[PDB]
């Protein structure tokens, strides 16, 4: 469960940081 | 670059910029940086006489392959190793070693990147913000790994399995997460 | 006018780190784009070589000697609990040697050194080695009360490959 | 900053401060510090002649983000794991590591 | 048209500082290098000591490569000694892993060959004073 949760949060974090 | 005189002023000398751009004639290529344009302008303030100025702007691009090939690849490497301590089973005894080691490598690259950067507070670079995000994430990974390692070593002689973990973590979620015993 | 044809190395105090091969001197008559007239100049060209013993005993032999440990993980049995410690240690030691080599060399982005390329290569493959060894530790500690064993793994990972790898149970 | 003249003294030259503050008409902001006040004052000792002095005070404030992102977040981060070694079981031998 | 006058300061060094601060931890970690073989393989601590000794030797090699001048004319005896001991510790690591693998062999995975039956149970235990 925490594997899926932290994977989703980490993917959204990389997208939201490297958007520009 | 701001060229002007300290003795005389605009009421006593002019200062005429000849060409719009600084010339690039005896230029040796730097190897690290790239000159892309070199404009130059002449600044005078209306309603403020005795002011002369000739400024030249150097807008400089970086050849980025060195810091890319030495810092961006280990950054994404040690970030890729951070969502990986959860696939490791708790029956082995090598979870906390991996978690502490990933947090150590991330703090090491943060202290390395805070050295080549200037110490200003205009804005942090995206590498420092990215490592701060991933470092807080690895610390939450450590505390949830200790929490998920406590529930592995619970014996029937010392604990009683409550009915809510029976109805939640045994029936609904193994069908929600495609586990199926 | 040049007097000789090379720089004088008659009173040359030895260095002990760099050895001079040759140092010629050449006269040119060049014309700049500022100015409409010809200016002469004399260019000397030292051609030196590093004597490579301080770095091959302190930066190449330990680097190669720890990069020959990234393949030694896979002969260690999973019943012990040291599959990770070895991988983590060699990864962090290669990271420290990468810090040392980016301390020593300049930041010229024209070409990359062979030693820095070798360090990046070995770091990539040792990271792929730890993401393999966590998978084989998950495969090892696995019981029939938690997982069902598939049908295609009975033929591939148990009958097709040990006849090739010379294991034979 | 204490300005004074080595050659002369108060019995020979006075030293009058013209404006109470220092001028910021050519100041470029450093991006690392913040000036907040630059007062100047004249110092003279009664019962001790031949003493002029002009002292400028620079009152500066540090822009607190660069050391917060580097020496406060790991400081408040590795502190949270100190009382976390007690919730770990004593059966899996990984307490001494943490 | 060539005269000069040369003075030759020949100086001996008082060695008591670097003897206490560098030679004693050097021979200390070298004494710990040959020590991982008396440890039993049943406890899971055969790798930690080996890797720790190798990292401490690389630390002292990078420490001694700083107070020395960077001349390739000759290398000191300490640098050659630490290079020798580091090669010895790496060979200790590969033979420690290779002797840790033959500890966890079971009849459900491997099968004992007759040559390792007859060699490592009769000749060498009577040669190395083991006597079962
Ligand atoms: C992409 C490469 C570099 C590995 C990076 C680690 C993770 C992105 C991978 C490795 C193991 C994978 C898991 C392997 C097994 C499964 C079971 C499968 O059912 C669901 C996906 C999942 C959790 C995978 C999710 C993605 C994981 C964690
Ligand atoms: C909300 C922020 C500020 C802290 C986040 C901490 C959580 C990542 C940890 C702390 C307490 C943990 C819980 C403690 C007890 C258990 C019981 C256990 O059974 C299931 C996991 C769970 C809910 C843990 C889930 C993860 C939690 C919420
Ligand atoms: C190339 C020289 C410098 C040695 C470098 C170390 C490794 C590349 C060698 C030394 C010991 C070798 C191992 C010795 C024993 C065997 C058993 C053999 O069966 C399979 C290969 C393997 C693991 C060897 C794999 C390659 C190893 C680790
Ligand atoms: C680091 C970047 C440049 C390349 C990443 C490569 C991975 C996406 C691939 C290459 C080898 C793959 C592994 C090869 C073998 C296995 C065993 C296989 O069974 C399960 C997938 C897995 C772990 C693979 C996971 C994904 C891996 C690591
Ligand atoms: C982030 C740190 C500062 C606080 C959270 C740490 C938790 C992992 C631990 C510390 C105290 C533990 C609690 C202490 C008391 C109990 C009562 C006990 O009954 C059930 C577990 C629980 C809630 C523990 C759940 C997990 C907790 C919150
Ligand atoms: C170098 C000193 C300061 C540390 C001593 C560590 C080893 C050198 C000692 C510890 C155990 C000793 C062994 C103890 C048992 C025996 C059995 C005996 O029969 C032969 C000597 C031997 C191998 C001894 C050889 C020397 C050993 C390995
Ligand atoms: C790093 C290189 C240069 C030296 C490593 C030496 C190994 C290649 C050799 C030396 C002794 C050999 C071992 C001697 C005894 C046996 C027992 C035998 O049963 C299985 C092979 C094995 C472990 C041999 C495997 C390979 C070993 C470790
Ligand atoms: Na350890």
């Amino acid at each position: 469960l925490f594997l899926w949760v932290f994977m989703f949060v980490c993917v959204l974090g990389t997208v939201g940081l490297f958007l520009p | 670059l701001k060229f002007r005189s300290w003795t005389y002023d605009h009421t006593e000398i002019d200062m005429v910029l000849m060409t719009p751009t600084a010339s690039m004639d005896d230029f040796t290529p730097s190897g690290e940086w790239d000159i892309v344009a070199l404009p130059g302008r002449r600044t005078v303030n209306p309603q403020d006489p005795s002011y002369v100025d000739v400024t030249y702007d150097f807008i400089i691009k970086r050849k980025p392959l060195f810091y890319t090939i030495n810092l961006i690849i280990p950054c994404v490497l040690t970030t890729l190793l951070a969502i990986l301590v959860f696939y490791l089973p708790s029956d082995c005894g090598e979870k906390m070693t991996l978690c502490i080691s990933v947090l150590l490598a991330l703090t090491f690259f943060l202290l390395l990147i805070s050295k080549i950067v200037p110490p200003t507070s205009l804005d942090v670079p995206l590498i420092g913000k990215y490592l701060m995000f991933t470092m807080v994430l690895v610390t939450f990974s450590i505390v949830t790994s200790v929490c998920v390692l406590n529930v592995h070593h619970r014996s029937p002689s010392t604990h009683t399995m409550a009915p809510w973990v029976k109805r939640c973590f045994l029936h609904k979620l193994p069908t929600f997460l495609f586990m199926k015993r | 006018v040049l007097i000789g044809s090379s720089m004088n190395l008659k009173d040359y105090w030895e260095s002990g780190e760099w050895a001079i091969i040759k140092a010629p001197g050449y006269k040119h008559d060049i014309k700049y784009n500022c100015c409409e007239e010809i200016y002469p100049d004399i260019t000397y060209s030292l051609y030196i070589r590093r004597l490579p013993l301080f770095y091959t005993i302190n930066l190449i032999i330990p680097c190669l000697l720890i990069s020959f440990l990234t393949v030694l993980v896979f002969y260690l049995p999973s019943d012990c609990g040291e599959k990770v410690t070895l991988c983590i240690s060699v990864l962090l030691s290669l990271t420290v040697f990468l810090l040392v080599i980016t301390e020593t060399i300049p930041s010229t982005s024209l070409v990359i050194p062979l030693i820095g390329e070798y360090l990046l290569f070995t770091m990539i493959f040792v990271t792929l080695s730890i993401v393999i060894t966590v998978f084989v530790l998950n495969v090892h500690y696995r019981t029939p009360t938690t997982h069902t064993m598939p049908s295609w793994v009975k033929t591939v990972f148990l009958n097709l490959l040990p006849r090739v790898m010379f294991m034979t149970r």
